[PDB]
């Protein structure tokens, strides 16, 4: 499993989705904080996590021979930061949860779970690490919207349908650089739609609803 | 709390069913979306035994197709199944069947090594396979079958399409010492498991397919074939009863003609109707009283509070198993799918 050559030229732009996630969660996680007052000191707890993942993601690049492209990552997720960044100068922040509690959170889950099986073995003990603390922050969204969610549902069912059919752009422009890594587009699918099944699910949402939100612009 | 974990028979099937309940997106998809496709508890299930003991249970779909064998996805296949276990236990489900082929799955790719699926390691015991009380309801098939018709069991022979499998090594074993079935054709691919079962036994003739059938008078069909096969009539003794138990069926085509009796093999009907609609969508006869044996064992194992990996494995079902499974498929209401005539 030679890791040189077009392996790195992939993880070029790979490992810099992953930082520039990592970042985009410590921002949203900061202005979630600035939107939901009497929770301000646990999603900075949360916000600060992120800051520890992206650092630890920093060193696996470093590890390998890899200078990351932070251009393309921050293009790859200009149209989720719009969303989010349009959400909050709105106050919708059940719009703000459902994209990086949920949406972000569970391509998090679902790309570190496949990375694991495949990834160098130092890349995988970080990854083991910051894979248990991205269902934590999921739980934040899913309590946060379940306590609330009759009030929310209607956003979020909104909200789904204007991003989720961003993920499958980004997982398909993503496509042939993951599986190179040795990660099949059509796992990351899966388990994307598990860990998203299950948010709903917590959350409050039927079998019926999910099955019809979580299939959306697929 | 048990479990039905179950698939469909198609691409075709999926989309028709999917169609139904709505879901519209889930319903104009190929075969990549289900393969990417997660698991899902589409009904809730409440059954009354004739004891009267009220039992709960939910009805899994795997997203499996047939047609990922066949197309050689067999890492997709494996995902199906221990995604849907990964979900069973994680909705806290005590006993769940694995039907069809997602226990063929989880033995020919050696799933027990794979338990650790995301957060969940796997728990053996809170799942079955069903196949102890699907071979004693094809047995119970063959024997009221042979005396409908006005057969003599204990001169006849049977054919066993799948002898070695599971299921059907099960059904030999049954067949042999309980029935006393006087020639047992054991037809199988695999050479040495053919062999090693014809030793166990002490009987049977191995004989591939295309000669087996001109031999049968009953043929059992318990194959683990994804498609299932066209048998043309004219190859086939009069009488001659056909018991297909395979999901898909192995019967690939409507076997008819004069002196052929088709039965539905690894059925049975309940006393009471059951309120779901996944039996409806599977092609009972009846889908409010029908359904497949493994599912029941399940049912079973829940009434009877026996929250253990009842069937399990390969070649490892016993007579003792099977009739015990069996004192507990009468008593809690169930009987085998009999020949439907006029
Ligand atoms: N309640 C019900 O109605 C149930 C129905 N079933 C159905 O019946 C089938 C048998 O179940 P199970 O015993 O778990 O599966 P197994 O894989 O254990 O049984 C299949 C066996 O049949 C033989 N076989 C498979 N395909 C062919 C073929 N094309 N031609 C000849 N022989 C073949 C194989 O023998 P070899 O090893 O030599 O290849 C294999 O050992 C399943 O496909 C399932 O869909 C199963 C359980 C319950
Ligand atoms: C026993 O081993 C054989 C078990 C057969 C497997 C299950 C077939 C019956 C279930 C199909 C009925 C309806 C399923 C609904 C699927 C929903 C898709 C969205
Ligand atoms: C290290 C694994 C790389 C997987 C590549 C799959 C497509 C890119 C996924 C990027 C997800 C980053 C999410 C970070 C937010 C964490 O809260
Ligand atoms: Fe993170
Ligand atoms: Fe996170």
């Amino acid at each position: 499993d030679f890791q040189s050559e077009s392996y790195k030229d992939a993880y070029s732009r790979i490992n810099a989705i992953v930082i520039e996630g990592e970042q985009e969660a410590f921002d949203n996680y900061n202005r979630l904080a600035e939107m939901l007052p009497d929770q301000r000191d646990e999603l900075h707890k949360l916000a600060k996590m992120e800051q520890r993942h992206m650092k630890g993601f920093m060193a696996c690049g470093k590890n390998l021979s890899v200078t990351p492209d932070m251009g393309f990552a921050q293009k790859f997720f200009e149209r989720l930061h719009e969303n989010f960044k349009a959400a909050a100068a709105e106050g919708k922040v059940v719009t703000c949860l459902l994209i990086q509690s949920l949406i972000i959170e569970c391509f998090a889950i679902a790309a570190y779970n496949i990375y694991i099986p495949v990834a160098d073995a130092f890349a995988r003990k970080i990854t083991e690490g910051v894979v248990r603390d991205e269902y934590l922050h999921r739980n934040f969204g899913e309590e946060w919207l379940k306590a609330n969610f009759d009030a929310s549902k209607a956003e979020l069912e909104e909200a789904n349908r204007q991003n989720l059919p961003l993920v499958w752009l980004m997982l398909n422009e993503v496509a042939d650089d993951a599986r190179e890594l040795g990660m099949e587009r059509e796992s990351l699918v899966e388990d994307f739609m598990i860990a998203y099944g299950e948010a709903l699910e917590n959350i409050g949402f039927t079998t019926r609803e999910i099955m019809r939100m979580s299939a959306y612009g697929l | 709390m048990f479990g039905l974990i179950g698939h469909l028979t198609s691409l075709e099937q999926a989309r028709d069913v999917s169609r139904r309940m709505g879901y519209d997106e889930y319903a104009d998809q190929g075969l990549e979306f289900w393969s990417s496709a997660p698991p899902q508890i589409v009904d809730e299930i409440t059954v009354t035994s004739a004891t009267g003991k009220v039992i709960h249970g939910r009805y899994i779909e795997s997203c499996f197709l047939p047609e990922m064998l066949a197309a050689r996805r067999f890492k997709t296949a494996t995902r199906k199944v221990l995604n849907a276990m990964s979900h069973a236990q994680k909705h806290g489900i005590d006993i769940s069947a694995l039907g069809g082929f997602t226990s063929i799955i989880f033995e020919n790719f050696d799933l027990a090594s794979l338990r650790q699926v995301r957060d969940t390691t796997l728990e053996f015991e809170r799942f079955t396979t069903g196949n102890t009380h699907t071979a004693y309801v094809i047995c119970r098939q063959v024997e009221a079958a042979a005396k409908t018709l006005g057969i003599d069991i204990t001169q006849a022979t049977v054919a066993v399409v799948g002898a070695t499998g599971d299921i059907g090594s099960a059904v030999c074993r049954w067949l042999d010492l309980k029935l006393g079935v006087g020639d047992l054709i054991l037809t199988a691919r695999n050479q040495e498991r053919l062999d090693n079962l014809q030793a166990e036994l002490g009987r049977g003739k191995i004989l591939p397919l295309e000669a087996a059938l001109p031999e049968a008078d009953f043929i059992v069909w318990v194959a683990s074939m994804p498609q299932g096969v066209v048998i043309d009539p004219a190859t086939l003794k009069q009488p001659c009863v056909l018991i297909d138990g395979g999901y898909p069926k192995n019967l690939g085509s409507k076997v008819q003609g004069e002196g052929i009796y088709v039965l539905n093999g690894g059925v049975v009907e309940h006393c009471f109707d059951i309120d779901w609609q996944i039996m409806s969508a599977a092609e009972m006869a009846r889908p409010e009283r029908q359904m497949f044996a493994c599912f029941a064992e399940a049912m079973l194992l829940e009434f009877e509070g026996w929250h253990t990996n009842f069937s399990w494995g390969r070649n490892q079902i016993t007579i003792e198993k099977m009739e015990a499974i069996g004192e507990a498929s009468v008593r809690h209401g169930f009987q085998p799918l009999a020949l439907a005539i006029e």
